[PDB]
């Protein structure tokens, strides 16, 4: 499947197809781990991965996660379609950093978008307002234990 | 206990503090809260809901029902779809219908634990639904049936003989045990007529 | 037709024992690798012991 | 306390045991001669026979 | 692989010879699929037989 797609459905950095180096090596390793974790429907998953019919809701159903989680991952990574495994792995790592912190993907996006510049010396001061800070803290803390 | 209308939409920006409190109390994410609202049928326009103690009690009852049976919200939705009480809202559960649902759920969970079957697998093997498109196994069945057998002998009149002829191909495409078991599965599927 | 019949038949015959031989050697190979991996696992286990 | 350390490293020894047994299982499933090949075998042989 | 290619050519020319001998041009039983490339092109022998 990878060779038939010609690394187009795999994605590449600054090169056509893919150069034999550490970036493509790590990408292939993570892709193989994802294929191993696919499960029983992994055969059909790769089947429409050969095509361009692998939809976000189908991926959500196969992985067993939440469709709203997948959608907020889409809107956070900025990709409207799983054109390449670069986009796929970006979405997967966003989901991973959301799940590890037990917090919503848009909350992760808000945390990343914090330009902590505090009156210039860099791009701009993206510091949220007071109530925005309070709401963000509530959202990121809402998923903890009792003790 | 204020009665104000708040939205439980996971995609809703600026989530209500009461919504977050309900999320933390139920211990389920926003998507599972939306699924619980869908199951309860108390959903409104823009996935809103009035903050009323009756609806809160209904949601907490659903959560306790899932917890006592050791099942998640999605699995609860699947078993509700497979249950005879499917297509009904939790509000539309009478004082005698709720205990019936409880006892049915308990017996189903006990038998499922005894049989040692997972949740999505039992969903697939209990519902008559489909995956959504043609599977690679179906494509292989087509590619091994069109060449091997043509209409010449397939256009016979004996349905049982046609089933016998098609049985080895069905066994090959389903990784089955024996051609006769493939034939008997064909007999089930023909007496059922899914499509 | 008949002459072609028998020598296609026997060419198929050599093809079939070729297939059986390759299957048997593949089984022997994968047995070899599984035993080698078992020995390796045993040796690090002996190290920890 | 050195006994405790020995017990903990026994735990990691048996954990590595589980790790390489899982590796054995996955490589056995990744072997060449496998269930798909043998199902091909059985189906084709049954029909053609 | 080379021997299977030769045997397939032999069976195709035998089929053509049978077609000429029976003065018919519609009968076909060698319909490909003998070389199942997914499995190194095996189980061609019983199909050709």
């Amino acid at each position: 499947v990878l060779v038939i797609s010609g690394f187009a459905v795999l994605g590449a950095k600054n090169q056509p197809a893919g150069q034999h180096n550490i970036d493509t090596l790590f990408s292939l390793y993570r892709f193989h781990q994802w294929i191993n974790g696919l499960g029983n429907p992994g055969s059909d998953t790769l089947d429409m991965l050969r095509q361009q019919t692998l939809t976000a809701d189908r991926l959500a159903s196969v992985m067993g996660l939440d469709i709203s989680m997948v959608t907020q991952a889409m809107v956070s990574a900025g990709v409207n379609q799983l054109q390449c495994w670069q986009d796929i792995n970006t979405v997967l790592q966003w989901i991973d950093v959301a799940s590890a912190l037990h917090t919503m993907p848009s909350v992760i996006r808000t945390l990343v978008n914090i330009r902590y510049v505090t009156a210039l010396n860099k791009a701009e001061s993206n510091l949220p307002s007071w109530d925005e800070w309070q709401t963000l803290a509530e959202n990121m803390e809402a998923g903890l234990s009792t003790q | 206990a204020d009665g104000n209308t708040v939205s439980i939409d996971p995609d809703e920006e600026q989530s209500t503090f009461a919504r977050s409190a309900l999320m933390r109390g139920l211990g389920v994410n926003s998507g599972e809260l939306y699924q619980l609202g869908k199951l309860a049928g108390v959903l409104d326009a823009q996935n809103t809901i009035t903050l009323s103690v009756f609806v809160i009690s209904s949601l907490y009852r659903l959560t306790l029902l899932a917890r006592v049976h050791q099942l998640t919200v999605n699995e609860l939705c699947m078993l509700y779809g497979l249950s005879p009480f499917n297509g009904k809202t939790t509000a539309s559960l009478s004082s005698g219908e709720l205990p019936r649902l409880v006892i049915w759920l308990y017996q189903v969970t006990q038998w499922l634990t005894e049989a040692e079957i997972t949740t999505e697998a039992i969903w697939l093997l209990c519902t008559p639904e489909f995956s959504g498109n043609i599977s690679p196994e179906i494509s292989n069945l087509l590619n091994n049936l069109r060449p091997s057998i043509s209409e010449d002998m397939a256009q016979s009149h004996n349905r049982e003989l046609q089933a016998e002829i098609l049985a080895p191909f069905i066994a090959a495409t389903l990784h089955l045990a024996s051609p006769d078991m493939a034939r008997y599965i064909l007999l089930w599927t023909d007496n059922l007529r899914p499509g | 037709f008949p002459v072609m019949l028998e020598r296609t038949r026997n060419l198929v015959a050599q093809l079939t024992q070729f297939g059986t031989s390759l299957l048997s050697m593949a089984e022997h190979d994968d047995a070899d690798e599984l035993t080698t991996l078992l020995l390796q696992q045993g040796m690090e286990l002996a190290t920890q012991s | 306390k050195i006994r405790r350390e020995a017990a903990q490293m026994q735990v990691e020894y048996q954990e590595t045991q589980q790790a390489h047994t899982q590796a054995q299982l996955e490589l056995l499933q990744r072997k060449f001669t496998n269930k798909a090949l043998y199902s091909w075998m059985r189906g084709k042989l049954s029909a053609i026979y | 692989y080379q021997f299977f290619d030769l045997t397939q050519s032999f069976c195709l020319m035998a089929q053509e010879a049978l077609r000429r001998e029976l003065t018919d041009n519609g009968v076909t039983f060698i319909r490909g699929g003998a070389w199942n490339g997914t499995t190194a092109g095996l189980m061609a022998g019983e199909t050709l037989l």
